[PDB]
């Protein structure tokens, strides 16, 4: 009853499914969580970064985009990298012709389009990457998310990859909230919904943290490393 | 050149002149410049020599596809539109300015076409370099529904104007009569020319000719 | 041999070991999928087309269930098999008459019409990549020489004229009805009442004919296909 | 103007060229070689505009190398001016044409000494001797005067030297010396530079 | 698009399945005969027709490619649709060259050369038809036969399709050089009548003709005529 | 003009039951001659002959490649090409390039290889076939040419005499033009022999 | 599509190419086809398949192909297949002619045929031709030439050889009876059908059964012809009598 | 099967699996459904709200193709996506090419026979979705169609699309639409998408409607949020 | 060449002159310049003929699919709309200046202007054609809204033959059709039947 359906991205198989899709999808689950979320002002991405061993650089997950834009990763780190380029290129040409940044919600279609072709496509395959994508506009601040079925949404508040559920609940507990937070109490959200992702004995540290701001007088801007501490004190221990 | 046609009363009457020239010197006295295209339908050319020919040539054979598809005989207008589409696509490039007539089920019909592919469907059509000595005729004479032999005799005296009054034209008058029951393709119709009597024997022995070098090859 | 297969010639259409194409063979058992029967039959001055036409729904527009169509405005068609397969071949039925008269500055015969249609179906019996559509093309038209057409192409490629045909789910029984009969717009409407064993209302079928005296193809209405059911109701 | 001759004896075939580079009002090289050599009995003499005359050379060059190592044994003289004249005439009409004049002198084994003239448009003559440049206009005359198809070669070079000698009286231009070279079914030999 | 690897290949005994296979379609086809006289061919065929309500006319197995030269097959006809559409543009590319018209083996050899393309080119099965061709040139009548397989052979008889290997067993017994083309329709159409089963008719065979006037049907009332007779 | 930058004249002419080809023999370019014995016709069959008049490489170019063409289809063919599809052949291979023609106006002359018939043809460099019955001509002397043929050709002329009137008509006509001569070759093509000849003729 | 493909241009796990194997067993059911060198010239002897029947004699040879002025070949396997190889091959032979205005070297035109036989095993994913071929030709570097082809684009250059059905028993035969430096186009003949006559399980040997071509030179002009059946059945007969002769 | 894998492959009993197996996934998603009435055309869909972390409006099942047609969509919703931008692509080529705008049968007609190729071949696989097509004009009046995997292509009254399709086709069935506006057709779509939804599995989703018709001069529109809420509360009210 | 249509309430009348010329030798002068693109739509000729002839073939045939494809009848505005998206993209390499007029059941009679470039006008009514330019006073003048069908012949026969009389390239007989609900109706107007107006001779 699956394997002679689940090997190519143009087979349906017997319930309406296709296997290549949802095993793409898995690529997501397996990365480490990031978390998005954002206030009337402000989006914000959080990521906890995996280092293979200790004298490894953990690996970078948030990534830019255009002045306006950037985006956190979880899956297959060269598609990322593939979109993420594509992405670019699309907030380039945008400002090329029309001297404007390119609106969030636009750019998220681009990408639903592209990555909705190899689907369906015999010896393609879709990308193995989800993102969450921070975005500030005329219509405000943005979080969305995109999926190896091509499918997007727009987010109240997302988390993404390994043990995300967590993240998910702590969102959803907290999200009446998050309109009318500062940056500080909005990141420290972010932060709190990650930190539920993590085995009870792990910590956010200064290593494994990575964030992503951009809002109303704030261009889109990774902190990293030693530029995470202001954010981690903080905040209240599990 | 000079070439033409006429509807008559039950078909079509093409005419050609046979002289093709090089410039102002005579290279054929006796070019046939009347083609085939089906068996009811024929095409008088002038223009580029090589155009015509080649462009004939084209069309008739695609013709002959058509209707060996179809079973049935072919139509003048579809004739008329392969070519008016080709040369159109050439943009006079092809030099060939044609006469096309023929009968089919609809009956007779005939068409001028020029290089850049515009036609005129009219019931009498001259072109070449004769043709305003032949058109001259044919506005002096023309009556609609003339019988067969009235028909000959004045596209054969339009073609005689041409051979006369144009340098670019002369030597013989070749006629093609085309209707539902028959076709006459008629080459020579006339010879108003011919070549004057030699009056001066020159008959060269051998040996004549001074030779340096022989080789005699035997074959088969 | 018998039924006999090698390697995938239930699944491409490459030969059998008895010289079948069992992908083909499928295609007419999926013009069948359907459930529905048509009729044409043509005689001295017209040909006519009857199709049974199905509206169990009515939250249909109903003016938009039709298996008739027009070609040119002198060729008609009735379809039968599946659906979007039909619609498709349809307009490459229309294209190719369209792009006939513009290249040849006259209308395309029906004969040549079917012909090119099933030698593009041919194309999907030999060319593995693609399925035949599971449809078969009937078509009707006025012959200038030969007066009236009908003609019949399927998704083997094979095509034919006909005194009088039919297709899909009773095609067989059609066929029986009229060779007995051979041996117009009543016979082709009796034809499939009686195959089908209904006795329509008419709502229930519809009809398109050509005419020597009218080679336009015309869709008859409701009220001109009941002045024939009540005609034939009397006897 | 670039200056090539060549004269067919029996046995074997001279040819010379000058050994000037020159642009606008200056030589900028006097030791300048316009023969290559195609194989162990044959050599190409190219002349014409720049950049085409070497590119088209090494290309026939190497070509006739490659054919050697492909099949172990060489081109003939004759088959070697053919594949020239081919690629040459292919060339006439295309977007890259080469505007190179030719001579080709060989050896042949079993058919002995060759020469063949070639101009830019690629029409291609076998010759008991040839000559190319505005020079050649000069010289020919001399040749057609003094040859005969059984001289020798001690008095083919004196047929070249009154050649030469007569650039230097009579020819506008500054050509000094010449590369002379001699083929025979010995192969090629380079023979003393002819100087003024 | 279109699948790059062939569909016919080697099997391990040496043999092309996919061919032999369009053979077995070709063999279950209806029957051909082919008969070259001394001075013309005769094509004849069965109409698998069922049916009164066929239009017999309406479609051919007997066509011409060319004033000179005609075919006929047995196998599949649409198959075979495409080859003779092939076969007239053969004929009119090589008459637009030279001017003459194609001689019959340059012809046999250019449509045998397409049917092996279809043998070994990506993604198609071969021809399920064996063709039968006449014609008329250099003075003198040629009957030849080309196969799925794209290979081509020149008969003074065969026979094709159903029952074949018996009508060739009858063509031997009956067929001499020195025969004249009315007596070889003659027995073209008692070798069709070999393996006919119910009643010949003018309307459910055809026949085909080639000699120095050219290559043409016979009309139904010639046909009837040679029926009487038979 | 492109035609006049080598010069060269060729010519065909009909007999009883033969034909003749000649040639002059001059590889010039515009006033300098460059050699003397510069071929220009071509056999195509045991009796069938081309003669290419006009640029000194596509004379070279076209024999080429008509001969590439031949060798195929006397293979394919298993027989010797007809005169008249030989003419086709060559005008199939100039009207190819219509746009950018070779520069060369064929000349053919030969001998049906089955009925013996003999035929003549002219090209112009497009590739426009004409056959006559009695003589053609193609070169920078065309005029002089047509000037010595239609004043000597006549009908039905037996291989001695038809040598005698194509070679006058020869020598005298490029005698009046400075870029053809340097000799004349001239080939006459019977049932069982060509005969082959080289012209004392002028070589200014 | 990958379920489909065949995958004819790949390894097996021996480093075999398993097509180009299958189609040589085609080639040995095929008729026989031989080819001997002599110091006068070449000759090529095969088997006849268009074996008899009604059929009609229309072309010159069945299997014997002449490629350019030089040079002819005999094949065995698929005949359809031997027609496009045969074509390619005076394609190349006039393409070379064309550009060096001299005819194609025998071994060259092989080669040359060789590697578009070879590509068909390396890539395209298409099935091999089915054909082994034999070559024989003159030209002015090595003189009279025999050569062998297969489909695996593999050839070599052979005094004498056999290709098609019983090959095998042909080559035995030849090693043992063929006399490297001293044989004539007289004595290669006898040799021929010496052979064709043990090779031939298919009944007493018949003129009507075989085709020969012979390849010599003549004043400088390489002459190809294929011996009338009046010249065969002579052979047949002397060999007959010689057979006799032996007691 | 083993004559399922592939679009360019018929069954013994002439179907198309592939085909029927993106029906399945069409068949798996909401309910959406398009009411034409006297003056207009209603689509409404039961947006299922797979996380309270979602926007109110994400995934947007309701598209503008033209600014005359609305586009209503039930299966995967890339694919859906796609259409929608095939539909909007060969609406504004229709404009270039003919200077007017597309009538609806000709879009819907065209956007099928797309839908349609992606069904011959294994090189492709069949759309997930089925789609509704609606507009408006004086000169056409209301117009509404629906588009299925296979390609086909009809014109309705009512339509429904996705897992409820028949209990929504029941409810619909026992509207008189003909003679009914568009303000009270908005209604009916809402009550009956509160019908067919199964709250029990599945808790939770949003009315989608959008509208073309006299109202809003031919041009395609959301329903104005004050009318939906107005909807939903008939609809809620009707529930008991 | 002259060319002109005008609208009615209810159709359009249309008309052109008959003379084609090369140079000045006139090589048709019976020429139809009212060339039929569908049932009820027709345009009006001028440039080159060659031009004119394969563009209007080419629109007769997309307009006849789309007709079909719709299975309703043309607008009359995209019977022009057809005509100028091909004069416009192929500007560069036509020398085509065209009236496209006719009747449809939506917009009724309409007259649009495709002139040289490839520009589309929606006219009242509409000349074009070599001719054209001595006659921009006489209709300037003459014009009034509201003409009856036999008004608007009478006002088309009376331009074309002032046309007619002046220019060169103009000339041979007036072509006339009328374009309605009820079809076409085609007339020709030759020698006495063309409006008549004296030369000005000397008193
Ligand atoms: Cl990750
Ligand atoms: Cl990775
Ligand atoms: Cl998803
Ligand atoms: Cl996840
Ligand atoms: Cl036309
Ligand atoms: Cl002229
Ligand atoms: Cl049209
Ligand atoms: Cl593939
Ligand atoms: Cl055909
Ligand atoms: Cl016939
Ligand atoms: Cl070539
Ligand atoms: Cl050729
Ligand atoms: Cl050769
Ligand atoms: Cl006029
Ligand atoms: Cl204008
Ligand atoms: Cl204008
Ligand atoms: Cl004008
Ligand atoms: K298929
Ligand atoms: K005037
Ligand atoms: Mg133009
Ligand atoms: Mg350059
Ligand atoms: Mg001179
Ligand atoms: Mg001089």
């Amino acid at each position: 009853f699956r394997n002679q359906y689940d090997n190519d991205v143009t087979v349906w198989s017997p319930q309406g499914r296709i296997h290549q899709i949802e095993y793409a999808m898995e690529a997501v689950k397996q990365g480490s969580a990031t978390v998005g979320l954002k206030s009337k002002t402000h989006a914000v991405l959080v990521a906890l970064k995996r280092a293979q061993s200790e004298l490894a650089a953990h690996q970078k997950k948030i990534l830019h985009v255009d002045n306006h834009i950037g985006i956190s990763i979880a899956g297959l780190t060269a598609d990322a990298r593939l979109l993420c380029n594509f992405m670019r290129q699309e907030c380039l040409d945008s400002r090329f012709v029309f001297d404007r940044p390119l609106p969030v919600s636009r750019l998220v279609s681009l990408i639903g389009s592209k990555t909705q072709i190899p689907t369906q496509r015999y010896g393609r395959r879709p990308y193995g990457v989800g993102l969450l994508i921070a975005g500030y506009d005329d219509m405000g601040p943005h979080i969305f998310q995109t999926c190896p079925s091509a499918n997007y949404f727009d987010c109240r508040a997302m988390s993404i990859g390994a043990r995300s559920q967590s993240a998910r609940t702590y969102l959803e507990r907290h999200m009446s909230e998050f309109m009318e937070c500062n940056l500080n109490e909005l990141v420290k959200h972010g932060l709190r919904a990650l930190r539920e992702t993590l085995p009870a004995e792990q910590d956010l540290t200064t290593k494994n943290v990575s964030i992503g701001i951009v809002g109303k007088d704030l261009e889109f801007t990774i902190y990293d490393d030693d530029d995470v501490s202001p954010f981690l004190e903080g905040l209240e221990e599990r | 050149t000079t070439i033409a046609g006429v509807v008559y009363k039950d078909g079509i009457v093409l005419g050609a002149d046979t002289r093709a020239t090089e410039g102002m010197v005579v290279a054929d006295k006796n070019c046939s410049k009347i083609h085939f295209i089906s068996p009811n339908i024929y095409c008088c050319g002038a223009g580029t020599a090589a155009d015509t020919d080649m462009t004939t040539q084209l069309i008739s054979s695609n013709l002959e596809l058509h209707s060996l598809s179809t079973g049935r005989l072919p139509r003048v207008v579809t004739a008329n539109r392969m070519l008016k589409q080709m040369l159109f696509r050439y943009q006079g490039y092809i030099g060939a300015a044609l006469v096309l007539g023929g009968v089919d089920v609809t009956g007779p019909h005939l068409y001028s076409i020029y290089p850049h592919g515009s036609t005129d469907k009219l019931p009498y059509v001259t072109m070449g370099s004769g043709s305003l000595a032949a058109m001259a005729v044919f506005e002096d004479k023309f009556r609609p529904d003339m019988e067969e032999e009235e028909a000959k005799n004045l596209v054969s005296e339009a073609i005689a104007a041409g051979i006369f009054n144009d340098l670019g034209s002369g030597s013989n008058i070749d006629l093609c009569v085309i209707s539902k029951n028959k076709l006459d393709f008629l080459r020579p119709y006339t010879v108003p020319n011919k070549k004057g009597t030699r009056l001066g024997r020159y008959r060269c022995e051998k040996g004549t000719t001074a030779v340096l070098t022989e080789k005699i090859t035997p074959l088969e | 041999s018998r039924g006999s297969s090698a390697g995938f010639d239930r699944h491409i259409t490459i030969f059998s070991p008895e010289g079948r194409l069992y992908q083909v063979e499928y295609a007419f058992k999926a013009i069948n999928q359907g459930g529905l029967t048509s009729v044409a039959v043509r005689g001295k001055d017209c040909a006519v087309i009857v199709t049974q036409k199905k509206v169990p729904d009515k939250l249909l527009d109903s003016s938009t269930v039709t298996h008739l169509f027009k070609i040119t405005e002198n060729i008609g068609c009735v379809m039968t098999g599946m659906t979007a397969d039909s619609r498709s071949q349809v307009q490459r039925a229309r294209y190719e008459a369209a792009n006939w008269k513009y290249k040849y500055g006259y209308e395309i015969p029906v004969d040549m019409l079917c012909k090119r249609i099933a030698d593009i179906s041919q194309v999907y019996t030999q060319n593995a990549e693609m399925r035949p559509l599971g449809c078969c093309m009937i078509l009707i038209g006025i012959d200038e020489e030969q007066g009236p057409q009908v003609y019949k192409c399927d998704p083997a490629g094979y095509y034919c004229g006909f005194k009088a045909t039919a297709a899909g789910v009773k095609q067989t029984e059609s066929t029986s009805f009229l060779e007995k009969k051979v041996k117009t717009v009543e016979t082709a409407i009796t034809c499939l009442s009686t195959v089908l064993s209904i006795d329509f209302k008419p709502s229930e079928i519809e009809v398109g004919v050509v005419t020597v005296e009218n080679p336009k193809f015309r869709i008859l209405t409701e009220a001109e296909i009941d002045a024939h059911l009540v005609a034939l109701a009397e006897r | 103007m670039e200056y090539l001759i060549g004269i067919q004896g029996p046995d074997y075939v001279l040819v010379a060229s000058d050994r000037v580079a020159a642009s606008n009002i200056v030589q900028m090289k006097d030791d300048h070689d316009k023969m290559f050599k195609m194989s162990e009995k044959i050599l190409l003499l190219c002349v014409g505009e720049a950049g085409d005359t070497v590119q088209f050379a090494e290309y026939i060059q190497k070509n006739v190398q490659l054919y050697k190592m492909r099949n172990g044994y060489e081109l003939s003289p004759t088959a070697a001016a053919n594949f020239t004249r081919r690629n040459l005439a292919d060339c006439l009409r295309s977007r890259t044409p080469y505007h190179v004049n030719l001579l080709l002198a060989g050896y042949d084994e079993h058919e002995g000494p060759a020469l063949y003239y070639m101009d830019y448009l690629a029409a291609l003559a076998k010759a008991p001797f040839a000559a190319h440049g505005y020079g050649a206009f000069l010289t020919l005359s001399i040749l057609d005067r003094y040859y005969t198809p059984t001289i020798s070669r001690e008095r083919a070079v004196e047929l070249l030297r009154k050649c030469l000698e007569e650039l230097q009286k009579r020819f506008i231009l500054n050509l000094p010396t010449f590369s002379v070279r001699i083929i025979d079914k010995n192969g090629i030999h380079d023979l003393d530079n002819i100087s003024f | 698009r279109g699948y790059s690897f062939s569909l016919t290949t080697f099997s391990p005994s040496g043999k092309l399945v996919q061919i032999e296979y369009a053979l077995a379609a070709v063999a279950g086809g209806a029957p051909s005969v082919g008969i070259k006289a001394a001075n013309g061919v005769v094509l004849a065929t069965e109409k698998k027709q069922k049916s009164i309500l066929y239009d017999e006319r309406s479609v051919h197995k007997v066509e011409p490619i060319t004033k000179h030269i005609g075919l006929v097959y047995s196998g599949m006809g649409p198959d075979y649709r495409v080859l003779v559409h092939r076969a007239r543009k053969l004929a009119q590319q090589y008459y637009l060259v030279y001017q003459e018209p194609i001689p019959t083996a340059q012809l046999v050899q250019r449509v045998a050369s397409v049917m092996q393309e279809y043998t070994q080119s990506g993604g198609v099965r071969p021809f399920g038809v064996s063709l039968l061709i006449c014609g008329w040139n250099e003075g003198r009548p040629y009957l030849f036969q080309s196969d799925p397989s794209g290979a081509y052979f020149a008969w003074k008889a065969t026979a094709m399709g159903k029952n074949y290997v018996n009508g060739k067993t009858f063509l031997e017994k009956r067929y001499n050089e020195d025969l004249e083309l009315e007596d070889a329709i003659h027995t073209a159409i008692l070798t069709l009548k070999e393996s006919f089963e119910g009643q010949m008719t003018e309307d459910n065979i055809e026949v085909g003709i080639c000699n120095e006037a050219g290559f043409r049907r016979l009309t139904p009332t010639e046909v009837k005529d040679y029926l009487a007779a038979i | 003009s492109i035609m006049s930058y080598n010069g060269g004249a060729v010519m065909a002419m009909k007999g009883k039951n033969c034909v003749a080809i000649a040639a002059d023999r001059r590889f010039g370019i515009q006033a300098q001659m460059v050699t003397t014995d510069f071929q220009k016709i071509f056999p195509m069959g045991d009796r069938l002959y081309i003669g290419l008049a006009g640029l000194a490489t596509d004379v070279q170019t076209v024999a080429q490649r008509l001969k590439f063409r031949l060798n195929l289809y006397e293979l394919k063919e298993g027989r010797q090409i007809k005169p008249y599809t030989l003419m086709s052949m060559v005008a199939n291979l100039l009207y190819e390039k219509r746009f950018g023609p070779y520069y060369t106006e064929p000349v053919i002359a030969g001998l049906d290889p089955k009925t013996f018939k003999p035929f003549i043809c002219s090209l112009d460099l497009i590739g426009c076939p004409m056959v006559t019955d009695d003589f053609v001509v193609s070169g920078t002397c065309a005029e002089q040419m047509y000037g010595m043929c239609e004043s000597l050709w006549e009908p039905n002329m037996d291989p001695d005499h038809l040598f005698e009137t194509i070679s006058q008509a020869m020598l005298n006509a490029v005698d009046r033009d400075a870029v053809s001569g340097m000799g004349v070759i001239v080939h006459i093509i019977e049932k069982d022999k060509i005969t082959t000849r080289t012209l004392k003729a002028r070589m200014d | 599509s990958r379920r489909y493909d065949s995958r004819t241009t790949i390894f097996s796990p021996e480093g075999r190419l398993y097509q180009v194997e299958y189609a040589m067993e085609a080639i040995g059911h095929a008729g026989t086809c031989l080819g001997i060198l002599a110091n006068d010239g070449v000759l090529l002897a095969a088997e006849r398949r268009n074996i008899h029947k009604l059929l009609d004699e229309v072309f010159f040879s069945e299997k014997i192909y002449k490629l350019n002025e030089d040079m002819a070949c005999s094949v065995a396997g698929i005949t359809s297949d031997a027609n496009v190889l045969t074509n390619e091959l005076r394609l190349i032979a006039q393409r070379y002619l064309l550009q060096y205005q001299e005819p194609i070297p025998c071994e060259q035109l092989v080669t040359a045929l060789c590697d578009i036989k070879q590509a068909y095993t390396q890539f395209g994913g298409k099935r091999p031709f089915g054909v082994s071929l034999l070559y024989i030709g003159w030209d002015k570097h090595y003189g009279f030439q025999l050569y062998q082809s297969d489909p695996s684009g593999n050839y070599g250059g052979w005094k004498a050889t056999c290709i098609g059905n019983n090959s095998a028993a042909a080559v035995s035969m030849l090693k043992q009876d063929y006399k490297e430096g001293e044989m004539t186009l007289k004595s290669a003949l006898a040799l021929a059908i010496k052979v064709l006559n043990k090779t031939m399980d298919v009944s007493k040997l018949s003129a009507e059964k075989v085709e020969i071509a012979t390849l010599t030179r003549e004043n400088g002009k390489t002459v190809i012809r294929v011996l009338k059946q009046k010249e065969v059945e002579q052979l047949i007969k002397k060999h007959e009598e010689e057979e006799a002769k032996a007691e | 099967t083993g004559y399922d894998l592939s679009a360019s492959t018929f069954s013994p009993d002439g179907r198309v699996f592939q085909v029927e197996y993106a029906m399945k996934a069409v068949e798996n998603s909401s309910t959406a459904i398009g009411i034409r009435c006297k003056d207009g055309v209603v689509f409404g869909v039961e947006k299922l709200v797979l996380s309270k972390l979602y926007e109110e409006g994400s995934n947007k099942r309701l598209f503008n193709v033209d600014r005359h047609v609305g586009m209503a969509v039930a299966g995967l919703l890339a694919d859906a996506r796609s259409l929608a931008d095939i539909a909007r692509e060969e609406a504004s080529n229709f404009r270039s090419n003919f200077g007017y705008n597309i009538p609806l049968k000709h879009l819907a007609d065209r956007v099928a026979m797309y839908v349609h190729a992606y069904t011959l071949y294994s090189a492709v696989r069949p759309f997930g979705c089925s789609f509704m097509l609606g507009s408006y004009s004086v000169n056409d009046g209301a117009q509404l169609y629906m588009i299925d995997p296979s390609g086909v292509s009809y014109g309705y009254w009512g339509c429904a699309i996705g897992k409820a399709r028949q209990a929504a086709k029941t409810e619909i069935e026992k509207l008189q639409m003909k003679e009914m506006t568009c303000r009270d057709i908005v209604k009916e779509v809402a009550k009956i998408i509160y019908i067919v939804h199964d709250e029990v599995k599945d808790k939770a989703f949003e009315l989608e409607l959008s509208w073309v018709g006299e109202l809003t001069n031919g041009r395609h529109e959301i329903v104005p949020k004050d009318i939906r809420e107005e909807a939903e509360k008939y609809a809620k009210e009707s529930l008991k | 060449t002259t060319i002109m249509a005008v609208q009615f309430d209810g159709g359009v009348v249309l008309g052109a002159d008959s003379r084609t010329t090369t140079g000045s030798y006139i090589a048709n002068r019976v020429t139809d310049k009212l060339t039929p693109i569908h049932d009820r739509i027709f345009c009006c000729r001028s440039g080159s003929a060659a031009d004119t002839q394969a563009v209007a073939d080419a629109v007769t045939y997309q307009l006849g699919f789309h007709s079909i494809e719709l299975n309703e009848p043309p607008l009359v505005h995209t019977a022009a709309s057809l005509f100028k998206e091909m004069c416009y993209r192929y500007r560069e390499d036509l020398m085509a200046g065209i009236i496209i007029a006719g009747w449809d059941p939506q917009e009724g009679g309409q007259v649009y202007s495709v002139p040289m470039g490839g520009m589309m006008v929606r006219q009242s009514f509409a000349i074009g054609g070599s001719g054209s330019s001595y006659i921009y006073g006489y209709v300037d003048a003459t014009y009034r809204e509201g003409m009856t069908k036999e008004e608007c012949l009478q006002f088309t026969a009376n331009a074309l033959a002032l046309a007619m009389e002046r220019d060169g390239s103009s000339g041979g007989v007036i072509r006339l059709a009328a374009i309605a609900e009820s079809g076409v109706e085609r007339q020709v107007l030759l020698g006495d039947q063309i409006p008549k107006f004296a030369v000005a001779t000397l008193p």
